[PDB]
């Protein structure tokens, strides 16, 4: 799900 | 209302764009009809393209300053319909970003680096012509200029486009698979606030006043009235000729503001008012303006052909691979000399105006 996968910090 | 997707997650069905198919935010067959529209797209955007570059470069009449600058644009259109819209394809049919975070920056950055490009292409477009009408010194400019000056365009289409790339704003589109920049949320470490602002303002309102003022002073020079043939109104062919150019140049800047302004303004509103509904904020709205905007990568070489018999004419001569140019030719430079072509009608050393050389050909 998009939340579990705030692992965005990369961008 | 809104989730990181735009829809809300009541239910928990909302899923990442880059893990699953957002069959949820719609029905699976809107899914294969942006598809759809897609894969012809890119037929047309293709072929039309090509054909522009293709036959300016094949044809040695057809050496303007302009042709160069659209080339600019055809280049530009050619890498949406090879790089954007084979992209944004795949994911249509797939129903998400299947290529994950990684990809949304290059399709990202590639497609907007091609939206900037253009309008920024546009300006030197209107800057020229209010150039060539005021001043028809034609030893005031150069066609290494122009290579440098399109060069120059790429360079701010970058400072833009890279950006993101550096710690800025990201993100997909409403249903999407098309990725844009961060108007939805204020992602503080990345500070997308401010580049939102900046950017829609900087690079396309900012080109898109100047160019609508460029209009405007051409707007006392020469105007739409233009008669066909060289007498009336026109101070020589040359002159009356000119008028075509600019009318298509006109042409051209409005089909790219219909198509744009929707998604800019788009773009913006939602800045304002992020986690809303605009008339409603939709997966639907925001869809339909980002796709249309990939429309207009086929658009130009339609005016082209309808827009000028030059083209028209020393196209036609292209595509039949022998000359075949009957329908009365360019009946005028089809090429300076008589027909325009790599071979054929362009002959070598094209003919010289003046007992200098007025223009910088038959060098």
């Amino acid at each position: 799900r998009p939340k579990p996968q705030q692992f965005f910090g990369l961008m | 209302d809104n989730v990181l997707p735009v829809d809300s997650d009541l239910s928990p069905n909302i899923s990442t764009n880059t893990s699953e198919p957002n069959q949820f935010v719609q029905p699976a067959w809107q899914i294969v009809l942006w598809a759809a529209a897609y894969t012809v797209i890119v037929v047309t955007s293709v072929v039309g393209n090509v054909v522009v570059m293709w036959i300016i470069l094949a044809h040695k009449r057809m050496r303007t300053v302009t042709n160069y600058f659209l080339v600019n644009l055809a280049f530009a259109e050619a890498s949406m319909a090879a790089f954007n819209t084979v992209v944004n394809f795949t994911y249509a049919v797939h129903n998400e970003w299947y290529y994950g975070l990684f990809y949304c920056k290059f399709h990202n950055f590639f497609p907007i680096a091609a939206v900037f490009a253009s309008i920024y292409s546009m300006t030197a477009v209107a800057f020229d012509r209010y150039m060539a009408i005021i001043h028809p010194l034609q030893p005031r400019l150069s066609a290494t200029a122009t290579k440098v000056v399109i060069c120059v365009i790429w360079v701010l289409a970058l400072l833009l486009a890279f950006p993101q790339g550096y710690y800025s704003t990201t993100e997909t589109m409403p249903s999407r698979v098309v990725c844009m920049i961060e108007w939805p949320e204020h992602p503080n470490k990345i500070y997308e606030k401010v580049y939102h602002i900046c950017v829609t303002v900087l690079i396309y309102f900012l080109p898109l006043l100047v160019i609508g003022y460029a209009y405007t002073v051409v707007g006392i020079t020469l105007w739409a009235s233009e008669i066909p043939g060289d007498s009336s109104d026109r101070y020589h062919e040359q002159v009356s000729a000119k008028r075509k150019v600019v009318k298509m140049m006109i042409v051209v800047v409005c089909t790219f503001a219909i198509c744009w302004l929707p998604f800019h303004i788009f773009f913006l509103l939602p800045y304002i008012n992020p986690d809303l509904y605009l008339k409603k904020f939709i997966q639907q709205v925001y869809l339909a303006i980002m796709w249309l905007a990939m429309s207009s990568t086929m658009y130009n070489p339609i005016i082209y052909c309808c827009l000028n018999d030059r083209f028209r004419l020393g196209f036609k001569h292209a595509f039949r691979c022998c000359p075949f140019i009957s329908a009365g030719d360019y009946e005028g430079l089809e090429m300076k000399s008589t027909r325009y072509l790599q071979t054929q009608g362009s002959v070598y050393k094209v003919s010289r105006l003046e007992t200098t050389i007025s223009t910088v050909v038959g060098a």
